[PDB]
């Protein structure tokens, strides 16, 4: 799930203060006019309509999204493995782990065993995957880049360091009311949070 | 500690010291994670976390919690404060309400922020027992020796003091907290930025028309929304946050054992849950034939369970299996 | 345990910067910052700032915005005030102090800095022994009268330091344009004169050192 | 933008209890104010007492603590020090600033009177060949710190051409001054009795040089 860690906005006096499209993820910024901040004294800003605010808010990866966080996947199909106990004849004993394919052995004990390939070619896992700390999901996850908002993936980041994410929130901030700070962001709330 | 404008502030929207930012009702274990615009902790210098500064006037007052509240829906329990930031054990509610006493008056902070505590589990309480298995819950600690994270916390911009823009007995006069930073002018043309001790007006009079600033950079704020820019530079003050979500194993849930019954391949199950349990098995033939159903009524129900086997999963409750030769 | 131990008194004509140290002891200097406060003659004690000696960040009064500069040499513990284009009305002692406890535990000795117009004249030393004739008592005084210089400060001791216990040094006072300073030292009769005793001036804006002993009359 | 007052000046007598208070011009001192209370005692020596309203400093004695009493931080002397004779100064933090009080003056009873040790010297010869001459009148130890000092070139008051310092507090408590006489090699030659007359808590001390 997102978090709209909001830039505190600008507030010219009197005058336009013109916004740029900061390289934030999903840098929605949106100037506005017409205002009479309401700061601790009153208003502060002497004009009246050229009275200035410039809203900016980004998304950003939550502090969840480092430990809470579903996860993607492209699953191809790989290659299976089994810690197959045999207790032996008379040896008795041998608890190892192996592989399927149809070639390997592993001498752990005394005795070589060649494994598999099985005929059941059953991934059960999808080829598409979502993944939830210990909940798996075949899901048909649309993609990095392109989750759209509210829906699942509305925050696509590759890993939890990656700085550069896909945030399609729909933000869109609006201008405070009657002459107050505060900084309006409608927002879909996350489709993490839903899907959960 | 950082005042901004707190939305329903008891009457409306005041500035109240304790405005109330990122509420984070995310985790499971009944808390919240709460930002305070008010930086209790320490004393202004050096002593005891468990006092309390907010800002009154320009100024702190940096003196004891004694009687802080957090609240929703029911009254809150603290959990811990560090820095700007308090964690709490909260009911669902929807909405947040937080305030301390100061001691001549209430001063509180509310909000509106959707609330909920699903414990993590099949069963869908609202509230955490004393007893049941413990699993993988999302949480936040008690600790403050916390790196996990960090916020960006740069300057304060300018605010509002027009306690500063008094009379000179005809032209109005600005003075200084201590010597700090007054910017400064009115509608009329007199002084045109102000960075001074106490000047004084030539040109206008009306304390209504003009500049009443107070660029105090000696202490960095959080980045409120609810903060004006400090329009010269991003400065310095990348500071941490306390309350990182952790993998507690919650203390958690557990539905009461399930009415084994038998019958030809058919599992009758008179069962009869304390909150709404999310059943679902697994027919393990190759043919998956799942289930699933939030139980919170009793409710017999039955599975046509095959000849290899079937699973079952009674909640959290670990999940059975079953032979139905 | 805890010393903070300041540079010594200057003199300055207008206009002028001066670098006052704060050289910090006992305490590890980055977990305990510095307050500066201007104990103006008159007036009273004032809080002039306080700089974060972990990050460098330095607070002003609103007073000391300006020509008021906190730095710190971190590395051998000491923090610097300076204060630029001097205004006469800046003569004062300033304190450096050690925030702790929820207040300050700790003050400096003092820096005391006299803004004044005036050229550079070194002192004149001169010995004072006791009258002429006899001066029979269990012990004696003996003194020492440094006149006539400019600005301060100067130091003043006897036998290079190891002779401190009955010393007076008498403050410094202008008078005509100058500075008059002296001291007093008493002994018991056996030390002086059998013992040597001798008076060290030393006046840093000059370049003046005297030592001068005090020899008997006769 | 507050005021901090403390009371002016308080006399107390060894033994006794005395309160100080310290006084913010905006409300009452509450604990989030932490003050702070430092003595000044003389050579501008600075020691912190108490700071976050109620703690003392280590090594501070016990007869030392710091509270509120109504609206206001208050400083309490228990069983008052002779030693305890100095300036106290209370400090109020106001949310990013200190202010600080005027400062108490507190006398305590003790130190049993001393009387002053006068020492009166000769020009000295290098400095008579300067074609000057400077008398030089020392007392020291005195208590209490108040003397008159009086001159008198061959019986005769002198008046001007004397000058003579403030009583300093040495570290012992008792007080110290100087007094200079200038005359001119030549005036010195001219008379020949010269004198240096202290007047202490009634006795009168007079040193007399004979050239």
């Amino acid at each position: 799930k997102y978090k709209t860690k909001v830039p505190s906005p600008v507030v010219k006096c009197c005058g336009a203060t013109q916004c740029t499209s900061k390289p934030h993820p999903d840098y929605q910024c949106q100037v506005f006019t017409g205002v009479y901040p309401f700061m601790w004294g009153g208003a502060y800003c002497f004009c009246d309509t050229e009275n200035t605010q410039m809203s900016e808010a980004y998304v950003e990866r939550s502090e969840e999204c480092s430990i809470d966080h579903a996860k993607a996947y492209k699953v191809h199909t790989g290659t299976v493995q089994a810690m197959v106990n045999i207790t032996y004849g008379s040896v008795s004993w041998r608890s190892a782990d192996v592989y399927v394919n149809g070639e390997t052995p592993a001498k752990i004990g005394d005795a070589k065993l060649i494994i598999g390939p099985l005929s059941s070619a059953w991934s059960p896992f999808d080829n598409k995957v979502v993944v939830y700390g210990h909940e798996v999901y075949n899901y048909d996850f649309p993609e990095y880049g392109t989750g759209k908002a509210g829906s699942f993936g509305d925050l696509q980041s590759r890993t939890s360091t990656s700085n550069d994410l896909y945030a399609n929130t729909n933000l869109k901030l609006q201008r405070p009311q009657a002459g107050i700070v505060h900084t309006p962001f409608t927002q879909a709330p996350s489709g993490f949070e839903r899907w959960k | 500690p950082y005042i901004a404008d707190c939305p329903n502030c008891g009457h409306s929207r005041c500035d109240s010291p304790i405005a109330i930012e990122e509420v984070r009702g995310d985790a499971h274990a009944g808390v919240i994670r709460i930002q305070t615009s008010a930086m209790f902790g320490l004393k202004t210098d050096g002593v005891d976390l468990a006092y309390m500064s907010f800002m009154n006037g320009k100024t702190q007052k940096s003196i004891k919690i004694d009687n802080l509240h957090v609240r929703t829906s029911a009254p809150c329990s603290l959990v811990s404060h560090h820095g700007y930031y308090i964690l709490a054990q909260c009911p669902p509610g929807d909405t947040v309400t937080v305030g301390f006493h100061d001691g001549p008056n209430r001063h509180t902070c509310t909000v509106a922020h959707k609330v909920e505590f699903r414990p993590v589990g099949r069963e869908k309480y609202r509230h955490p027992p004393e007893h049941g298995v413990e699993l993988p819950c999302n949480r936040y600690t008690h600790k403050r020796a916390d790196q996990g994270h960090y916020v960006e916390m740069h300057q304060p911009g300018l605010v509002a003091d027009h306690s500063l823009l008094s009379i000179h007995s005809a032209k109005v006069k600005i003075t200084v907290p201590s010597g700090a930073q007054v910017k400064y002018y009115c509608k009329c043309p007199d002084v045109r930025e102000g960075i001074t001790s106490s000047d004084h007006t030539t040109t206008c009079t009306d304390v209504k028309q003009c500049r009443a600033y107070l660029i105090d950079n000696k202490k960095w704020v959080y980045n409120s929304g609810r903060l004006p820019r400090g329009e010269g530079d991003t400065f310095k003050g990348k500071l941490h946050v306390p309350f990182v979500p952790v993998k507690a194993k919650c203390i958690a849930t557990l539905a009461p054992e399930p009415l084994v019954e038998h019958k030809h391949r058919t599992l009758i199950l008179h069962l009869h849950p304390d909150h709404p349990t999310l059943l679902t098995t697994r027919s393990l033939g190759s043919d998956a034939n799942p289930t699933r159903q939030w139980i919170e009524r009793p409710t017999t129900v039955n599975f046509t369970v095959t000849g290899e086997g079937l699973e079952y999963t009674w909640g959290n409750h670990p999940p059975k299996r079953v032979w139905a030769q | 345990q805890i010393q903070l131990v300041q540079s010594g008194r200057e003199v300055k004509n207008p206009g002028e910067t001066v670098k006052i140290s704060c050289k910090a002891s006992g305490y590890t200097f980055t977990e305990y910052p510095m307050l500066w406060v201007k104990q103006a003659p008159g007036k009273g004690f004032r809080w002039m700032g306080l700089i974060y000696t972990n990050t460098g960040e330095p607070t002003y009064a609103e007073e000391f915005k300006g020509r008021f500069v906190f730095s710190l040499e971190i590395s051998a513990s000491t923090a610097y005030l300076q204060i630029n284009n001097l205004t006469n009305e800046d003569t004062a002692t300033y304190f450096c102090v050690r925030d702790y406890f929820i207040s300050l535990d700790y003050w400096g000795q003092g820096t005391t800095l006299t803004v004044s117009s005036a050229k550079t004249t070194a002192p004149s030393v001169y010995p004072l022994a006791p009258v002429c004739g006899g001066t029979t008592g269990s012990s004696v005084t003996l003194g020492c009268l440094v006149k006539g210089y400019f600005p301060e400060p100067v130091t003043l001791t006897w036998n290079s330091g190891s002779l401190s216990s009955g010393v007076h040094t008498f403050p410094a006072l202008l008078q005509s344009g100058l500075y008059t300073l002296s001291s007093s030292v008493t002994v018991t009769s056996n030390t002086w004169p059998s013992q040597t005793i001798t008076c060290n001036v030393a006046h840093p804006a000059s370049s003046t050192k005297v030592d001068k002993k005090i020899e008997s009359r006769r | 933008q507050a005021v901090v007052t403390q009371e002016s000046a308080l006399t107390t007598s060894p033994g006794e209890t005395v309160t100080l208070t310290c006084r913010s011009n905006i409300g009452a001192v509450t604990s989030s104010n932490c003050a702070n209370w430092v003595q000044e005692k003389p050579d501008h020596f600075f020691t912190g007492l108490i700071g976050d309203t109620n703690n003392r400093r280590s090594g501070v004695p016990a007869r030392f603590s710091g509270s509120l009493i109504g609206d206001k931080a208050a400083l309490t002397i228990t069983g008052a020090q002779t030693e305890d004779e100095a300036i106290y100064f209370c400090a109020l933090w106001y949310n990013n600033l200190w202010v600080f009080g005027g400062g108490t003056k507190l006398t305590v009873l003790g130190q049993p009177k001393s009387s002053p040790s006068v020492t009166l010297f000769p020009p000295s010869s290098e400095e008579l060949e300067t074609n000057k001459a400077t008398l030089v009148c020392t007392i020291t130890d005195f208590y209490p710190g108040v003397v008159t000092v009086d001159w008198k070139v061959d019986g005769t008051p002198v008046t001007q051409g004397m000058e003579t310092t403030q009583p300093s507090k040495q570290s012992n408590n008792k007080y110290m001054a100087s007094s200079y006489l200038t005359l001119t090699a030549r005036a010195w030659e001219r008379h020949s009795s010269y004198s240096c007359q202290v007047t202490h808590e009634g006795h009168t001390v007079e040193k007399s040089l004979s050239r």
